[PDB]
């Protein structure tokens, strides 16, 4: 379960 | 990969095929990761629509197909739906989404979930607010209504899911997170509490009527360097299994520490070093126990945005006489990845 | 969403992610819909190829992934393939398709299957010709070879499927449907008969060697108004469950009435009201009982063709002392839907 | 269908919906293929990326959803993942890919696996090197570094897979294949050996510590004609089930022969004739037995590249008094196919 | 099982 | 299990 934290962020990308 | 964009509706159909093999001594039953084939594949879609100048709607779905199963009666072993949610967004007011998504406490833990294969041992699936969970209403705000650059926060409501297992069950709960980023530096804190099901309380390991998880993170991401540190403490939330008496439940208290150092070379090679130690206390019958404990040496060669290969070595520090039966052998992951 | 169109072959890859929650009092065991998370996602493709000036080929597939399951042993709970067929079409001569598709009697029931979440309680899946079934060869003709505008008919042959369950099994049968539409008004009739498997007769509820289903519908669809009414009768075909003796089977006879009224505002909000009552007769050991009975107050806000949100309240009229243990509590569904 | 192609990365999202019915006398329990609905659908993607002028990365995934299942508790029966791998390629030096892919012996057996529905009975799934298997590292080279036109060779390493079934298990092994093609003519040879798991050895049928499979093929493909012949021998590799004693295992020795003749009409119709006979030797308690034995008469009409229809009649020569209970009845498959 | 009756149609694609 | 053997050849085409 590795590498999933790469781009997690608060809010919605756009 | 963006495959559609017409009339203000874009659809990203993304996937990947990961050829993966684990190497461990013996059958791997006493190892950290195991031994044998671990190939898997992912499919999903990410949709975003501009309802008007300010309002924006989005939805997402992600699935995990396993490739290490036969076409017979065990074909579905390990297949699952990772994400499935939908939400709305208003300009600077925030974004609200519901469905199966990540818990708010993951906002912090992601800082150290960067390893090629392993890592993030605290981000358990279906484990309150630290990992992917079902039926979570999440409100998230970026830059605090446009007043502070780098300041983000989130609040989340977790609905009850009374499943057939205590491991995959949960009660009602609430949680939140705060994060600040300035010139590549980042600080984060997140906390969450929730009730526990009758089935969860009836289990031999664990005590209490409420489960709580919290973690804090610090990272530096710039100049091809990535440093990250995570500290978190959990009470009645971490799943544990005593293999000598074959009993299951949750640790009354755990101290979790994660460290990650990574460099990015111009031509692709990304060296990685990491440390991870999760330590439980007040475990019924044993007291203190080590759940996770290892150093990591790994490298990932990115041929380009679509293809990659990695090697991940886990130097396991767990004692061979672990009082919960935790694996003590090392494990080597070797992977070749296509993704789009 | 159309993702390919070259050399007269277009492929529409469509899906949706529905964050959904049901609300019922207590655990919801005695309710109409239940209580808890109900998030789900849908994926599928619709393909169409221009073989020549008149001949046209088409195929379709649709799958339902659930989002309210954990990544553990119940990950596949509720996942299924809804449709899967292929067929051909000749200019005005007609269209023939085979595979898992809708039964002909649904042509009528669809008139009243317009509610946001619930509705169409008579269109049971894998129940002869009233819902999605397996291995149905269907020939359909539109506009009576181009001679009468609005006149359509269909004939369908259902092959026998001896499955491990009595509920999901069926024998050989034939059915048909006729429909006429003029200036927004529509009238429809459909009938179907089929044999019953030995296992189906051995069940305590239901008696006979033939299953029979027929329904009729009337609708007006224009000027932002949609009104629809359905009446149907089934013999040895409707599934029934007695919860007090833990026995299942089919009702020897059922009378079904469906009503729907809906308005569509220019800015999106769509109010909906409906009535549904299905009552079985000649049930061995009970006699006459009501299977379905409720009023509906619901609204759907269409942000656009790709995003929507709805609220559905089911005022359940079923008696609390129902002689079969049928749910009697209310249920409120709240959903947010992204789709492409 | 190619749905994305940007930055030297193209993604082909392909699928098909096959409405299919098998016809055999009675319930079909004593038949070659069975009786009833057999509709199914396939989805998958093939990705290819140009890393540089010479290097090329690629990956593939394919899944089989069944359409002949109900939406109830048996919805997942027969669903599976067929392929899942990733690899790299250098100009003429070769290609290395890992994951679930085809065994090397299929290179030979593929010559005779051209029938509309049946055929290729020797390419058993999860059976060492003759069919789709899990965790196979394969190095393949074309034209021997670009020096000889038509000369290709392959070497493959099969990893250990101890699954829950004796049929679906395998040990460590190696195999290879060589092929030469000149002016429509083609000759191929392939061989493979591997260890056997303790579970495989514990089975009543079969004896030995190594399994062996090899096959050789000869083809002519040109002028709308396709002729192909395959001869192969297997040792402790072909799965067998004695229906009278309800026992399973593998044939200690088998002789397999495949013959195929096909013509292609300009307007689409493709007649096909084939012969297939597999016979086992050293069977415990029986001696020599017939595993497969039939003639085939079939036709496939290609409406175009996206749609087809075929009829396949298998005249079964298996003896009605076969000492293993192998089916002796004929079977006729009728299929209508949309694909993209 | 709501919203599925829209469209469908008794004939044609 | 028919029609799958076509093509293949050897190497990634
Ligand atoms: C459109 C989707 C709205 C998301 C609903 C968020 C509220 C979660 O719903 C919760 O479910 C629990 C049991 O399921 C109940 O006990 C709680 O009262 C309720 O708040
Ligand atoms: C190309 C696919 C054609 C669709 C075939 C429609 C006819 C259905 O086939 C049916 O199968 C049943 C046993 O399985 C039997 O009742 C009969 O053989 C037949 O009526
Ligand atoms: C990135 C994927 C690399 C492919 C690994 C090829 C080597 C296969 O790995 C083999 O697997 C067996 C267990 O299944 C072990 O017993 C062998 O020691 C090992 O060599």
């Amino acid at each position: 379960s590795g590498g999933d934290g790469r781009g997690h962020n608060t809010g919605a990308h756009s | 990969a963006e495959i559609y964009n017409k009339d203000g509706n874009k659809v990203d159909l993304y996937g990947k095929a990961v050829g993966l093999h684990y190497f461990s001594k013996g059958n791997g039953e006493n190892s950290y990761g195991g031994n044998g084939d671990m190939t898997y594949a992912r499919l999903g879609f990410k949709g975003e629509t501009q309802i008007n100048s300010d309002l924006t709607g989005y939805g997402q779905w992600e699935y995990n197909f396993q490739g290490n199963n036969s076409e017979g009666a065990d074909a579905q072993t390990g297949n699952k739906t990772r994400l499935a949610f939908a939400g709305l967004k208003y300009a600077d007011v925030g974004s609200f989404d519901y469905g199966r998504n990540y818990g708010v406490v993951y906002d912090a833990l992601g800082y150290t979930d960067m390893l090629p294969e392993f890592g993030g041992d605290t981000a358990y699936s279906d484990d309150f607010f630290v990992g992917r969970v079902g039926g979570v209403a999440t409100y998230r705000n970026s830059n605090f209504f446009g007043l502070v650059d780098g300041l983000n926060f989130a609040v989340q409501y977790l609905g009850k899911n009374e499943r057939d297992t205590a491991r995959r069950s949960n009660g009602d709960g609430v949680g939140g997170s705060i994060s600040y980023e300035y010139e590549g530096f980042g600080i984060v804190g997140a906390y969450g509490a929730a009730d526990r099901t009758n089935l969860q309380e009836a289990q031999p390991l664990g005590n209490g009527k409420k489960a709580e998880q919290w973690a804090t993170g610090l990272k530096y991401d710039a100049n091809n360097i990535y440093l990250a540190a995570n500290y978190g403490e959990t009470r009645n939330a971490t799943p544990i299994t005593n293999k000598f008496t074959n009993t299951s439940g949750f640790a009354n208290k755990t101290q979790d520490v994660l460290l990650v150092a990574q460099y990015q070379f111009d031509f692709g090679l990304r060296p990685s070093i990491a440390y991870t130690k999760s330590k439980a206390k007040d475990v019924e019958g044993i007291g203190d126990v080590d759940l996770v404990n290892y150093f990591e040496v790994g490298a990932t060669y990115y041929f380009n945005k679509n293809m990659s290969t990695y090697v991940d070595y886990i130097i396991n520090q767990i004692d061979s006489d672990n009082k919960l039966g935790v694996g003590s052998d090392d494990t080597v992951a070797v992977g070749i990845v296509y993704q789009f």
